[PDB]
């Protein structure tokens, strides 16, 4: 691997469902690359009969200097209209990945708990979901990292 | 948080096999499947419910319905007889299923039944172990009853079974009846009575003395 | 060339402690989660503890919480399991494994942890062949390896020259808390008392080696 992930911090946690995800990412690039790096955030929800996946946001970073790199990725929140009501207040996953020329080489997975912010709503969840009352809590200190060997240049 | 059944199944090369685990949550990312053979470390097959791990044969696949997760082997190969484990990597805890041993089918084979009195060396020490050997039988299910002067024994025997023989796929079993020397030397007829599908009626192997 | 190599396992009494180590080769532990999973003989896999990268945050099984601590030293590229307040039920092979997302990709070969109250060498008795152990052209004979602690014992026949027709059974834990096992072999009945049959029993915890010649009766 030409790129090593050195640190990753969620800056705003817990947060509203509709708040952007702020990831402070520290990495090192060990030699010059021809292309930019593409950071992506993916939502994965699990309902009874299928998963729902959403590409939440992506950003191209480059040209990448050799050595240490650090930035905050502020990723757009999910499109709630694409998520079943029951899944909006469930445990879900987000996957933060980096790719090179379209090839994913690192993936950082997080558990996320979503619940209503009022006792009455938690115990009597309404038929018509009230997204402004949903709070997310990312399990930010226990990242689930996967690395993949890729072709670089 | 994670339950697996059954503990074992018997199958033939060419069979489609499925093993299911019930998880506490439906999060697909959390579930993985492993293979383990005796004397070796586990090997990852499937991760995140349905992703095939690098280098693993395509006949292994994983799926999810609700909180039920299933490993499918599309057609068992000779090297696939092993124990399979599911895993749930949860919010707080990792839980493994109890494991499912996939064993190989063969035709019924009755045990050969042999009996061993206690050695004089052991009796001198104050104990008597009487051993019944059931050699090379199939299937594994068998019942061994001990009788001393025709009295059925309870609570004073233990059994051990081998794993399937790699050449003929049979099992063997040893049952040990343990008595004090005084009790052993007080009775005459010691008998091992074996019930097994391959025997038309229970077989008894016995000897006299003590 | 990814490898995890566990060490530190050994014999310990209840209430004592051990430190296991997991030396990583072919990768940097700072980029991965690391896990300890144990397995008692003939039993299933039981997760013990996990440590996560970047934060060094940790998770523990309920059975070990407050007694075991997992850690990592990234400069030594090693992970550790400090096991305090050991209990008999902690006896097992302990594997270190590398995290692969939510799964475990590379597992070490394991280190054995044996909790013992007292070391007891086995007594070895013959299972003598007789007219009660013959069928066809063969006879069964064996050795009973009784009342030892802890596991394991190893058994061979004729110093490893005899392997065909051998069944060495799993040890059983007796109600006394001591183990017993038997090993048997099937041989030609015409050979009894002419070809010698000797069971070689090794019990490393007590530094015991016994050879027992089994004679016909």
């Amino acid at each position: 691997s030409i790129v090593s992930l050195l640190g990753i911090k969620v800056l705003n946690n817990p947060a509203k469902f509709t708040d952007p995800y702020e990831f402070e990412i520290t990495f090192e690039c060990l030699e010059s690359l021809k292309h930019d790096l593409e950071w992506k955030l993916t939502y994965v929800g699990s309902s009874r009969s299928l998963d729902h996946d959403q590409e939440l946001d992506s950003i191209l970073v480059g040209p990448v200097p050799v050595g240490v790199n650090k930035f905050v990725f502020s990723a757009d929140p999910p499109s709630a209209e694409l998520i079943p009501a029951s899944e909006l207040v469930s445990v879900t996953v987000i996957l933060l990945s980096c790719s090179y020329d379209g090839r994913e080489f690192v993936r950082v997975g997080y558990y996320v708990n979503n619940e209503y912010d009022e006792e009455e709503l938690r115990e009597n969840p309404p038929a018509k979901v009230q997204v402004d009352h949903i709070v997310r809590n990312i399990l930010a200190e226990k990242p689930r990292v996967t690395r993949f060997n890729i072709v670089w240049d | 948080q994670m339950t697996q059944s059954p503990s074992s199944l018997s199958a033939s090369v060419g069979d489609r096999v499925t093993i299911t685990c019930r998880a506490s949550q439906s999060v697909s990312s959390a579930v993985a499947w492993y293979q383990q053979k005796p004397g070796k470390a586990p090997k990852l097959l499937i991760y995140s419910a349905s992703s095939l791990y690098s280098g693993v044969p395509s006949r292994f696949s994983g799926s999810r319905s609700g909180t039920d997760y299933t490993l499918t082997i599309s057609s068992l190969q000779p090297e696939d007889f092993a124990t399979y484990y599911c895993q749930q990597d949860g919010w707080s805890l990792i839980t493994f299923g109890q494991g499912t041993k996939v064993e190989i089918k063969r035709t019924v084979a009755a045990p050969s039944v042999f009996i061993f009195p206690p050695s004089d060396e052991q009796l001198k020490s104050g104990t008597a172990s009487v051993v019944c050997l059931l050699n090379n039988f199939y299937p594994r299910e068998a019942k061994v009853q001990w009788k001393v002067d025709n009295a059925l024994q309870s609570g004073n025997s233990q059994e051990s079974v081998t794993e399937q023989d790699s050449k003929d796929s049979t099992y063997s079993l040893s049952s040990t009846l343990t008595l004090s020397k005084a009790d052993y030397e007080k009775h005459k007829v010691y008998a091992c009575e074996v019930t097994h599908q391959g025997l038309s009626s229970p077989v008894t192997k016995s000897f006299n003395r003590g | 060339e990814v490898q995890l190599v566990e060490s530190g396992g050994g014999l310990v009494q209840p209430g004592g402690s051990l430190r296991l180590s997991c030396a990583a080769s072919g990768f940097n532990v700072s980029y991965y989660s690391i896990h300890w999973v144990r397995q008692a003989p003939g039993k299933g896999l039981e997760w013990v503890a996990s440590i996560y990268p970047y934060y060094g945050s940790t998770s523990y099984a309920d059975s070990v919480k407050g007694r075991f601590t997992i850690s990592a030293d990234t400069s030594k590229n090693t992970a550790y399991l400090q096991m305090n307040s050991l209990r008999a039920e902690d006896t097992a092979v302990y594997y270190c494994a590398r995290g692969y997302g939510w799964a475990l990709d590379y597992w070490g070969q394991g280190t054995l942890v044996t909790v013992f109250n007292q070391i007891k060498p086995p007594s070895v008795f013959p299972l003598a062949p007789s007219s009660k152990s013959t069928s066809g052209g063969t006879a069964a004979l064996g050795c009973l390896v009784k009342d030892y602690f802890p596991e394991p014992v190893t058994v061979s026949w004729n110093s490893g020259a005899l392997t065909s027709g051998v069944h060495t059974f799993p040890a059983v834990l007796q109600s006394s808390g001591l183990y017993s096992l038997s090993s048997v072999v099937t041989v030609p009945s015409s050979s009894l008392g002419t070809q010698t049959y000797i069971c070689n029993v090794n019990h490393k915890p007590s530094n015991t080696k016994v050879d027992k010649k089994v004679e016909p009766k």
